[PDB]
């Protein structure tokens, strides 16, 4: 409720900013979080921070991470706005239950005389704590988010049931209602449960209705020829006696409420688009006339639908430029030689990520061959002494060895890239691409940027299955020989040891110099110059870092 | 579940295991004190007070200083114990309520726990009305009359059914293993070693190690309830009998020089109160001067 | 000099201390014939300032001033007249069964209208009806009054403590603040909590219980309230009723003089204090 | 007997106010305090869930050959079917004595970090000591509940 | 009590002696609390602070600085005053001379400047040794805080001209603030420096806050809660004042202390704290002008 | 006095018993009114909150909700303290010790400030009873109100960096001469934030409707600037008033409310109270009987009641 | 500039330019400048000979 | 502190800027906090100054 309201106070800022904006209330329910990869137990444990940034589709940069609000309430999230709960009177409005989730309204990039740009994505991020393992990223385009109109027609049946349920509560309870409540009941009688899901599933919405007055005035005319204080002010005392206070949270539960259902293009899910009456946000009936225009969502479609152009790079050359004579911001996704974001695709932000997943693995895979060109001499790099029968364990490590380096790289393939960005190598490059800026989740310590001797490890399982045994990049300061040393400091098993200290552990560290280590048990380790194989073009990488850096205060 | 175990007992069915009961009666006795002729010192001083005038005169107290030493190198002038007047707190059936205090994460299914909230605390004699605020006691209600004496507290600890009844035909430690700071041999580490390290055997019952491993070991269900470090209760002023047994610090906090051990038994301070309807845990301003061999 | 006497001659049109108890927390009525004028002033013009011109004028109808000015307001006269106002009904209303059977609701009904009318035009009832004391003697005549009810520090509750034992006159009153309990001394205050245009100019009279300084009371006046939902402003004034230098002697009773709940408070340093109303 | 010639009764409905608190399900500090000073590879036959792979037609000959190695290695955590009662209470012959802590739970040496509905052969190595949950009362071992 | 003596200087006339007989029960300010004092510490000529005569600011600096003393009994060769500021609370009853308002049975009266009333009233001059005793006015706390903010508000309309602020009813009486014929032209030149103090502390802070709070909240608990209790109040004041007025951090925060340093001056200057209490015994509860009143020590 | 005692609880370092002798006339913050109390809540380890020690703005907030007490007489068994908040009824004028570099005045109100000075730390250490003692520094109140505005604004510069590193230090003070440098070591945020909000929220209410008419006369201020002495000295150089110079907005409803008079009321309500809501309340006033006009550093000044 | 009775310059650009041009380091130079209520606060130096 | 003048000559801050200032060339050589000289027998006369 109020998380939709307090973000409007951040919409009460900006004044004269760089670009005039809007605000859309978006209610994600339970399974749209659950199918995304959000643990519902950890956010159930009401004001919560959300880091948001917005991304164009065609080209260009992104927004920095904006601290927003949230209200994650397990309830009927549609029904809680519609049938709220007085502490003394929770049966003021009995209802039908539903699913629930986080209450977050989200701002909208517009123009002067705003024509919103579809396919362009605002990116959510829920931060359970500091770490990247305590983080997920969500994708939302304006085609997903913006309906043309709302459905305040469902608000018409709701408001008179409110007056009948003030006529229902006093008659059941009787004289136990105080002196201000025994009045406002019968002032609503002189004027079944409430199912909030029927306001989504009854096919009715908004209409200008000026065409629906002349279509009725010339329809009742023939019938005529043949023949020839309000109720809302008593709702305030309905709340001011049963609650005892004003509660501006409940003040817009009396006014016009539209509850629109939409869907999510990523995981087949549903969610809710909300607009009140008194909201300065989108769909409010107190807002600034320059809002949104559904023109790009009709131009590039119908010029490709009437021409049957299935992909608008197959658009005709006059049919390209005539649209460019109409809407001039489309020179990006039609006339750029190699845009770093792919023009006219749904997974254009996803295909932006998967290249980085590819291009690092070749920078890995041709660097592993580099230090291991021929028969190597690796002799050792750490100090671990043996017992006498302990050397026969390394007799296996001779025999065990070459199957690992496939299966490490197989597992580096085997991870999702969304699950790769929580590992140490995906952030050590960001500590180096910020050096060609503080990367996200602040997993980097304060002293990683001091020397080149501050490495940062991952840990893979040697035997059995070759699997990752960490959540955390474990940054171990390394000193011929050099002994290891940790750094300074909810419980994971393998995080207690030195790198390469014991059997059944593969250790894999990296640097701001991006000269990494592959540490085996027994001191047998070697540097790799992956800096000779990282081929990341800076204009490609500058859309990479800005989506993955954080401006430190 | 705790919900299912609420739902099995009121019907009446043995739920796979058993329990044990630890409680505290209290007995006023008439002791007998023999003395030797010349034991104490007890000198005397001087008597005057002109204190603060409180209205119509201060009214003139006169206090006197004294002081006394133990003029005797041995155990002079000791003590006895012979009669049983009346058992001040009753032999009683009164159970323990853990909903008296805040100690635990509740159920996440909040519909369930509020059902079980009043289901337990329907009408206990130790069941509050208008339950817990943020800071303060639970305010155990007052019944209209009390007849036999102060009320008992019957605290329960889960036991497996398959022990001997031979243990408990003895004055034994109810936790199932000897725990007090008497048996240790002054090697600076044996105290906690007999307490939790069950590699060794019981000092008390040495053919086995414990009698209830759910009550004995570290982080066991016995140890999770009444440990002083965890302090589940601490808001509720109901005195645990089992607080005395289950404290890692306090038994370890004691010395072991025998000269000071026996004389503390002659005048120890209990954790109970003979000025309250239940065993209210001892108010921080009062003295009790109990005997307490336990 | 740790014993004092004060005297004011008024009517028994107000309190009637013969109908009161030996212990009552009397107010004066300073500026008694005032407030036609300040009804017009100090308020924004959307308050229709012709209300208090008649409102107090109906009060003295129930009560010509003469030579015995209207004063010596009882502690009862605000609790029962706000009993229908604040968040206690049929228990604060037992104070009305105390007044009308001993004192009269005719004077209450004109004044409960004033409690919606004084607070209406921003003429707030703090700094009117200033503190006077604990009703020592009642040398009053039949229909007139002559009361000695000493102000002036701790001596009111010593010279009624070496012998009225300072009732709270309602168990709803003496607000049990600081349930976070500890030993010390009690510091008593007189707070008027308001609600402006939400509960239509609410009136409230109750005493707080705290071991807190005046600098540790203003943030204590911002916390613990649910009547913040206003925006005019300047709600929740308070002055010092003084120190009860013992928390041990508070009580819980229902016996007085109609069974009205009542709290015995023995031994009080009556520091008269000062008011403050800004937020 | 009370404080008279009077009888008294203690049921197990007596035990309503103690066993029914929501602290029976409060084992957070237990798993943490036992976790340090780790346990070695306890050849986790019954201490690991495999996700299914392939048809069911050959699934034995997977698991026959997959656990051909760490099955004849040692013993499973239960041997107590041979153990009589109070042989568990004695300090020898039960290394798992310090692992029986809760009436409603189990502490056993399982796999370390691999998420359970996945993989076939877990990486035998360091071990973990976590929980499962005791479901019904019959899961208590037969030296504590006699046959 | 601890009665303190003020020494009468040499040869005075009988009307100078009778001037000492029309002041038995006034209020007297003194710098130090020496048990024998002289008249040189008393006079208005002893209020010079910068080489010129003090204004109502320059008096109210000293009127909050030095110490009140009330003359119980007048004497030849001495002045006996039992001073207020010494003694325990609500002891040592003393007696004052009222001026035109009431001084009701309570009120906690406050010493303040003479030129808020008739300036050459109570400026009693000794003719022989040629000194001036400008006695302060004992006004009770509501009206004393009332009249102090009215003339400085009247000083604004007298500052830069183009209702009438001066009626100000009491409980019964109509209090004529304006003593027109010769006083009000001397009013706006003897509160002359003081009006600039009430103005400059407003023009600085309001033009500082409107470049403080926009420079704040984006340079977060205080952020959203800034306009939480100020919804449609501060943003409305941002809508009203910032439009019809004009619009730098390192001089700004340097100006932050300096204004608030001047603010801490004015709180000690203004608001006229109570020093002595009227809470009498067996009186008519209502004092009249020229009549005595039993006055007790501490608020 | 309404006598309150604090006993010597456990043991004595034999020179440190003399260290308690030379603290006669200092101030103990004891968070109670007791007839007897232990020495554990006295020291700075009690001033330290859960896990963290307060900053010199948090110690203001820590000295908010505790009670100052005057050392009266020092026994080897107890220390008798007089409860400042109540028991200031002293015609004997119970005496205090000035521990401050400023020679004060006669007649100053005296408020208490935590030790923040560069060389008057007031650190005395007890090792038998492991405690740390910070005595407050009694100071004159305008000089006290010149300090608290600096330290919050120094913590206002702890929120935003932006500017180059050469900032005005807020660390040079002026009393007739006497260049003072204080300590700037740590600025805890919540002690800054809650102090900043009341500086915001009070300055909200101190503007009203009739306040807006005064804002018109801002160009009228500089018209007095080049034609007198008093105004030009009143107008500060480091002021926004000289910077903002480079209108009724009619809305007139009723016009019988005295809009200009009502402006100076609520402005004084909150902007008039800015020293005392941020800092401690002054209740100590300089009053020497011998006619001495100043009180030396280290002296025993007689103390009278609330100013 | 210790005193303030003189009416200052009318141009502000000459007002606080000529004010701090002199006051800048004087042995009698008013730092933390002239309060409306208070004293000029003469800079006491550390040692005097 | 050269914000305050010389107590010997109040009309000047010092009479030498090169030695009298902190970290100036006089204090670099002859203050014993650095002891550029001294493992040496020869008495520096300026050590006391």
């Amino acid at each position: 409720m109020n998380a939709h309201f307090a973000n409007e106070v951040q919409y009460d800022l900006t004044r004269d900013p760089s670009s005039p904006a809007s605000l859309i209330h978006v209610i994600i329910s339970s399974e749209c979080l659950a199918a995304a990869g959000v643990p519902l137990s950890a956010l159930v444990r009401a004001n919560f921070r959300v880091e948001t940034q917005t991304r164009a589709h065609a080209t260009g940069d992104c927004t920095p991470w904006r601290s927003a609000f949230a209200a994650y309430v397990p309830a009927d999230a549609v029904g809680a706005i519609l049938a709220p709960v007085i502490p003394a009177h929770p049966d003021l409005l009995p209802r039908v239950p539903s699913a629930g989730g986080l209450f977050v309204s989200l701002p909208v990039a517009c123009d002067a005389q705003g024509v919103y740009d579809p396919y362009t994505v605002a990116a959510l991020r829920l931060a359970w704590g500091p770490w990247a393992t305590c983080a997920r990223v969500l994708l939302f385009s304006y085609d997903e988010l913006v309906p043309p109109n709302t459905r305040y027609a469902a608000d018409g049946a709701r408001l008179m049931r409110l007056c009948r349920h003030f006529c229902r509560y006093v008659a059941r309870l009787g004289a136990a209602a105080p002196a201000a409540a025994t009045e406002a009941a019968a002032h609503l009688s002189l004027g079944p449960p409430i199912s909030p899901e029927e306001q989504l599933t009854a096919p009715g919405g908004d209409t200008a209705t000026a065409e629906d007055v002349s279509i009725t005035q010339e329809n009742e005319e023939i019938l005529a020829l043949v023949q020839r204080r309000s109720l809302v002010e008593w709702l305030d005392r309905g709340w001011e006696a049963l609650a005892g206070g004003d509660r501006p949270d409940w003040l817009w539960s009396r006014r016009s409420i539209s509850v629109v259902l939409r869907h999510h293009y990523g995981t087949k899910q549903r969610f809710v688009v909300v607009s009140y009456e008194n909201s300065v946000a989108w769909g409010g009936r107190r807002a600034r006339p320059p809002r949104l225009s559904s023109e790009l969502a009709t131009a590039l479609t119908e010029a490709c639908a009437a021409e049957r152009v299935v992909r608008p790079h197959q658009l005709s050359p006059a049919a390209q430029t005539a649209l460019l004579r109409r809407f001039p911001a489309l020179e990006g996704p039609l006339r750029h030689p190699r845009p770093v974001l792919q023009p006219f695709d749904i997974a254009a932000e996803v295909a932006f990520v998967a290249r980085i997943q590819i291009a690092c693995l070749r920078a890995l895979g041709h660097s592993i061959r580099a230090a291991l060109q021929g028969g190597p001499r690796i002799f050792q790099r750490l100090r671990y002494d043996f017992g006498p029968h302990q050397s026969e364990w390394l007799g296996e490590v001779t025999r065990r060895f070459p199957v690992l380096l496939e299966n490490l790289m197989r597992a580096l393939e085997g991870t999702a890239p969304d699950a790769f960005f929580h590992t140490a190598y995906a952030l050590a490059v960001l500590a180096h691409l910020g050096g060609q800026l503080v990367p996200l989740s602040d997993d980097i310590p304060a002293r990683f940027a001091d020397s080149d001797a501050h490495y940062a490890f991952d840990y893979y399982s040697t035997s059995g299955d070759t699997l990752r045994l960490t959540n955390r990049p474990i940054a171990v300061v390394i000193d011929e020989q050099s002994k290891c040393r940790f750094m300074e400091g909810p419980h994971r098993v393998c995080e207690q040891y030195l790198p390469g200290e014991s059997y059944a552990y593969l250790c894999l560290g990296f640097n701001r110099r991006l000269c990494g280590l592959v540490v085996f048990p027994g001191g047998f380790a070697f540097t790799i110059n992956t800096a000779a194989y990282l081929s990341l073009a800076d204009p490609v990488a500058r859309a990479v870092g800005l989506r993955f850096c954080r401006g430190a205060a | 579940s705790p919900v299912a175990l609420y739902h099995q007992l009121k019907t009446g069915l043995h739920p796979g295991f058993g329990f044990t009961v630890v409680r505290q009666d209290r007995f006023v006795t008439e002791n007998v004190l023999f003395s030797e002729r010349a034991s104490e010192a007890y000198f005397l001083g001087q008597l005057q007070v002109a204190r603060h005038e409180t209205g119509g005169g201060v009214n003139f107290t006169l206090t006197q200083p004294r002081g006394n030493v133990d003029l005797g190198v041995g155990y002079t002038a000791v003590a006895a114990t012979g009669t049983v007047r009346n058992p001040v707190t009753d032999m009683g059936n009164l159970p323990q309520n853990f909903y008296l205090g805040r100690g635990a994460p509740p159920l996440l299914d909040n519909a369930a726990a509020v059902y079980l909230r009043n289901a337990v605390v329907a009408g206990n004699r130790l069941g509050p009305a208008q339950p817990l605020p943020v800071f303060g006691c639970a305010q155990v209600p007052r019944r209209a009359g009390m007849d036999h004496g102060q009320d008992a507290v019957c605290e329960f600890i889960a036991t497996p059914v398959a022990t001997d009844i031979n243990y408990f035909r003895r004055p034994c430690n109810p936790r199932g293993r000897a725990a007090g700071g008497v048996y240790a041999g002054d090697k600076e580490g044996d105290v906690i070693a007999l307490m939790y390290d069950h590699g060794q055997s019981d000092p008390a019952r040495p053919f086995a190690a414990t009698a209830n491993p759910w009550a004995s070991q570290r982080f066991s269900y016995g140890d999770l309830l009444y440990n002083g470090a965890y302090h589940l209760n601490g808001a509720s002023p109901v005195l645990s009998p089992c607080f005395k047994f289950f404290t890692a610090a306090d038994i370890t906090a004691k010395h072991r020089c025998l000269e000071r051990l026996i004389v503390e038994t002659g005048s120890a301070v209990s954790t109970a109160t003979a000025a309250s309807d239940v065993q209210f845990k001892r108010p921080p301003g009062c003295r009790e001067l109990v005997e307490d061999p336990c | 000099p740790r014993y004092h006497l004060t005297r004011q001659v008024t009517l028994t049109d107000l309190c009637q201390p013969n109908a009161e108890r030996a212990g009552a927390l009397l107010l004066a009525l300073r500026h008694p014939t005032d407030l036609p004028h300040l009804a017009r002033h100090r308020a924004p013009p959307g308050r229709q300032t012709e209300r208090l011109a008649e409102a107090w004028g109906q009060l003295l109808e129930a009560s010509e001033s003469g030579c015995a000015r209207a004063g010596l307001v009882s502690f009862n006269f605000l609790v029962a007249a706000c009993a229908a106002a604040y968040d206690a009904r049929d228990a604060a209303e037992a104070v009305r069964a105390h007044i009308t059977t001993n004192y009269a609701g005719a004077r209450l009904d004109r004044f409960s209208e004033c409690l919606r009318a004084m607070v209406h035009t921003h003429v707030f009832p703090h700094e009117v009806m200033r503190f006077f004391g604990g009703l020592v003697s009642w040398v009053t005549q039949d229909e007139l009054a002559s009361v000695t009810a000493v102000c002036s520090g701790p001596q009111e509750a010593t010279h009624t403590g070496h012998p009225v034992t300072i009732p709270a006159c309602a168990f709803v009153d003496l607000d049990a603040e600081l349930c976070l309990g500890g030993p010390g001394a009690a510091f008593l205050y007189l707070v008027f909590t308001y609600r402006q245009c939400r509960d239509q100019e609410l009136c409230c009279v109750y005493v707080v219980k705290s071991q807190l300084p005046p600098r540790g009371l203003e943030a204590a006046l911002e916390r613990l309230f649910g009547r913040l939902r206003i925006t005019t402003c300047t709600y929740a004034a308070f002055a010092e009723l003084g120190v009860m230098p013992d928390d041990s002697p508070r009580c819980l009773h229902r016996t007085e003089r109609v069974g009205v709940p009542v709290v015995i408070l023995e031994g009080v340093v009556w520091r008269p204090g000062g008011w403050r109303a800004c937020a | 007997w009370g404080k008279d010639h009077q009888v008294l009764r203690l049921s197990m409905e007596n035990a309503v106010g103690t066993v029914c608190h929501p602290s029976l399900m409060n084992i957070d500090a237990a798993v943490g305090g036992v976790n340090h000073d780790p346990v070695e590879a306890a050849n986790p036959y019954g201490a690991y869930v495999a996700a299914p792979a392939g048809p069911g037609a050959d699934m034995q000959q997977r698991f026959l050959n997959a656990w051909r190695q760490r099955l004849a290695h040692g013993r499973v955590r239960w041997v107590a079917e041979c153990q009589m009662t109070a042989e568990q209470f004695m300090q020898p012959d039960n290394a798992n004595l310090a692992l029986e802590l809760h009436p409603a739970f189990d502490f056993f040496a399982g796999v370390a970090d691999v998420e359970l509905p996945g993989g076939e052969v877990p990486p035998a190595g360091p071990g973990a000591i976590q929980a499962t949950w005791r479901v019904v009362n019959g899961n208590l071992p037969l030296a504590l509940c006699p046959v | 009590c601890f009665e303190a003596d003020i020494a009468i200087p040499s040869g005075i006339s009988r009307p100078d002696a009778a001037a000492l007989q029309r002041c038995e029960g006034r209020v007297v300010f003194l710098p130090t609390i020496r048990r024998q004092l002289a008249l040189a510490d008393v006079a208005h000529e002893s209020f010079v602070s910068g080489g010129v005569s003090p204004d109502t600011l320059g008096l109210l600096l000293a009127y909050r600085r030095r110490f009140p003393a009330v003359i119980t009994r007048v004497l030849p060769t001495r002045i006996v005053a039992c001073p207020v500021d010494l003694g325990l609370t609500h002891a040592g009853t003393v007696n004052l001379r009222n001026t035109s308002p009431v001084d009701l049975c309570n009120g906690d009266p406050v010493s303040l400047v003479p030129p808020v009333f008739e300036g050459q009233a109570t400026d009693v001059r000794l003719e022989s040794l040629d000194l001036t005793l400008r006695f302060p006015v004992p006004l009770p706390t509501p009206l004393a805080r009332e009249i102090v903010a009215r003339l400085v508000a009247r000083g604004i309309r007298d500052l830069n001209p183009d209702p009438d602020l001066n009626v100000l009813y009491y409980n019964g009486a109509r209090l004529s603030l304006v003593a027109d014929v010769q006083q009000l032209a001397s009013v706006n030149t003897e509160l002359r420096s003081l009006v600039l103090n009430m103005v400059y502390s407003i023009t600085e802070g309001t033009t500082l806050i409107l470049t403080l709070i926009p420079r704040l909240l984006a340079l977060g608990y205080v952020n959203a809660l800034l306009q939480m209790q100020s919804v449609t109040r501060e943003a409305a004041q941002l809508i009203h004042p910032e439009a019809p007025m004009l619009m730098r951090r390192l001089p700004l925060y340097e100006a932050l202390v300096a204004w608030l340093a001047h603010a801490g001056q004015l709180g000690d200057i203004l608001a006229l704290a109570p020093a002595v209490r009227v809470c009498t015994f067996d009186g008519a509860a209502v004092v009249q002008s020229g009549d005595m009143a039993p006055v007790i020590r501490y608020p």
